[PDB]
């Protein structure tokens, strides 16, 4: 999915990500989330829904 | 029956009917359970 300009999107349980941006992956593999946390997405490249 | 994998952020109870002590297990780990061991309940999020 890919959000046009001057628009936006929820997804819950947001990426957790370090200082750069990138997606940090647990020690067996998972992808680090937010449990219980929205996020709110502004335009942008279309990224994927981990 | 022998062989319980629970989904990431998820646990189950195994009873040691050797020593009647229940116990939980977490994390996106695939688990296989002993023959006097039996697991309570399926897999329910944590």
């Amino acid at each position: 999915v890919t959000v046009p300009p001057r628009h936006y999107c929820t997804v819950a349980n947001p990426v957790s990500r370090d200082a750069q941006g990138l997606v940090l992956f647990d020690v067996t593999g998972q992808v680090r989330l937010r449990h219980a946390d929205l996020e709110i997405r502004l335009a942008q490249d279309p990224f994927p829904l981990y | 029956e022998f062989i319980i994998r629970i989904p990431p952020y998820h646990y189950i109870h195994v009873l040691d009917q050797n020593s009647n002590v229940s116990r939980v297990e977490v994390g996106p780990k695939t688990y296989i359970r002993q023959d006097n061991e039996r697991v309570l309940f399926a897999p329910m999020r944590m």
